[PDB]
């Protein structure tokens, strides 16, 4: 519901009783119009559709004038992927998102394909931009259809983008001056846009003031910070909701149950296809549907929760073990049925051991819910079955002692083979 | 960048090294690795050792004849090649990656790479 205000906070729209409102002290009046999809996670949904918009009409009744040359803009987005048959509407038609003008000056949000841009409008009506793009052919993209933070900074001489806490771009406006900023304040996409188009976004805010790196790093750690775990878009981890699993020290590796053997093998991630030159990325839709199924009043995974780990082998349901004895420092996961034996521990400890915020998760196999003893992670492990030629191997889903010593390690090890992310289908990501 | 590289004749030895604060100012926990590639071949990883304990590995191929190691002090890193044979004769790049898993990375996860120091080994 935001995270470091010390006075500078003018607008902070935050969801209150199916409805949005302005927090900030300063009173606006909201109106949110029936095409907009809002949930108790402050998230918004903008659609092609004409009544899917937001209003917000900031204070004209204050004396107090808040902003004069410095202001921020500050909201977590969720941009859907393009559609590869869409690929040239995706990058040559730009549309707004959103717009704030009154007499030919102020400020506007806008997309064009993997671009997003910050246009500012002094009061002559003089424009500059500044825009943060980011690849779209990376084999797994940290931003395409997956939440992210953005805060837009602006003084006198600089207009700057920062993405997740960190500075990316910045335009030089000295030969701008102000902008009149009072205007109302319009969500809707704007432009020549596919009728499958929107936006999801959460936690607007305006700031009167220039926002330092280390303020926005804060922010970004607080509208981070929550009690449950995330799935690979950066939304809550569900108990019963299928899954595909991605893992962040392996990230073209996927998991498979071997045709032979009760055991998870490891296979590269097909990658598009289709031969257009504008894009590249690895498949997510891919390997067993896994499924977390409850060990025990709503469906939210959260941290240090006891877990079974369930994916679907044809149509039935089977389960993730490891075998009591292994006193090897790693062993291969053991796939089955659902099934009771004292021989096999089957109750995984869902954990969060980055301090930093991460949508990736690790899973602890102990003994029982209650005892101390840790017998290992979940991570996927190396096997030379010819020589050891290191060009030449078999990886596997296997559980390891090796990476219980290597997760103490601060700062966290983002890259260690231990750190899982859930991938659920989602409409903003086709392949 | 590499250097030490250079003729040898078989089986006498060689001493590379590898200035490495380049290719891990990106990463706080690595391995370091040399992967070799020969004019007809497909890069062949030979030895890694780990920036966290300082664990070594090496390919079969060259077990018993290099050693890896560090300064840490000057974060330079040595490969040591003892009785060369023609086999060895390849262009040599020291590299890093994410330290993973408890295993030395494959040569396409590597993902910063020097300029390579040639290495020739003769007879006849």
């Amino acid at each position: 519901l935001g995270s470091e205000i010390l006075n500078n906070i003018i607008l902070n729209l935050r969801y209150k009783d199916n409805n949005l409102i302005d927090l900030s002290g300063y009173g606006a009046k909201v109106e949110v119009y029936d095409g907009v999809e809002l949930n108790d996670k402050n998230q918004f949904k903008l659609t092609s559709s004409a009544n899917s918009k937001i209003r917000v009409t900031q204070n004209q009744n204050i004396i107090f004038n808040s902003v004069f040359l410095d202001f921020s803009v500050s909201f977590w987005i969720r941009i859907p992927k393009y559609k590869n048959d869409g690929i040239q509407n995706y990058i040559h038609n730009e549309y707004t998102i959103i717009n704030c003008m009154k007499n030919n000056s102020g400020w506007k949000i806008s997309i064009r394909g993997n671009r997003i841009i910050w246009t500012l409008i002094d009061i002559n009506g003089k424009t500059k931009s500044v825009f943060f793009e980011y690849n779209i052919r990376e084999d797994i993209s940290e931003y395409i259809n997956r939440w992210f933070f953005v805060t837009i900074t602006n003084n006198l001489n600089n207009a700057k983008i920062y993405i997740n806490g960190k500075l990316e771009s910045n335009t030089d406006i000295k030969d701008i001056r102000e902008v009149i900023a009072n205007g109302e304040i319009i969500f809707k996409l704007d432009g020549d846009i596919d009728r499958t188009q929107f936006i999801w976004m959460k936690y607007f805010s305006i700031f009167n003031t220039e926002l330092s790196q280390s303020n926005i790093e804060e922010r970004y750690k607080i509208q981070s910070y929550s009690e449950y775990l995330k799935d690979f878009w950066g939304n809550p981890l569900m108990y019963n909701k299928e899954y595909y699993m991605f893992n962040a020290g392996n990230k073209n590796s996927y998991i498979k149950l071997k045709k032979d053997s009760p055991v998870g093998e490891i296979l590269t991630r097909s990658k598009y296809n289709q031969n257009s030159k504008y894009i590249n990325y690895r498949d997510l839709y891919i390997g067993e549907k896994f499924i977390i199924r409850r060990k025990s009043n709503d469906d939210i995974v959260r941290k240090e929760d006891y877990i079974y780990l369930d994916f679907f082998n044809l149509n039935q349901e089977w389960r993730v073990y490891t075998y009591k004895y292994f006193k090897k420092e790693e062993e291969k996961l053991f796939l089955a049925p659902i099934s009771d034996s004292d021989e096999f521990y089957n109750t995984i400890q869902i954990k969060e051991y980055d301090e930093q915020p991460t949508y990736s998760c690790q899973l602890l196999f102990k003994k029982d819910e209650e005892s101390t003893d840790e017998i290992g992670l979940i991570g996927i492990h190396r096997f030379y079955e010819s020589g050891i030629v290191f060009e030449e191997y078999k990886d596997y889903f296997c559980i390891s002692k090796w990476y219980l010593k290597e997760v103490k390690r601060k700062p966290y090890n983002l890259k260690l083979g231990c750190n899982w992310q859930f991938i659920p289908k989602d409409e903003g990501w086709t392949e | 960048v590499e250097s030490g590289g250079g003729l040898v004749q078989a089986g006498g030895s060689l001493r590379l090294s590898c200035a490495a604060s380049i290719l891990t100012y990106d990463l706080d926990y690595y391995y370091i690795g040399w992967v070799r590639q020969a004019p007809g071949k497909e890069r062949e990883g030979v030895s890694c050792i780990s920036s966290t304990d300082g664990a070594t590995y090496y390919a079969d191929s060259v077990k018993g004849r290099f050693t890896i190691s560090r300064n840490n002090a000057k974060n330079t890193v040595y490969l040591q090649m003892n009785n060369l044979k023609p086999e060895d004769t390849a262009i040599y790049y020291c590299a890093a990656a994410p330290l993973a898993g408890r295993y030395c990375p494959a040569s396409h996860e590597y993902g910063y790479w020097g300029q390579g120091t040639q290495v020739t080994v003769s007879s006849a």
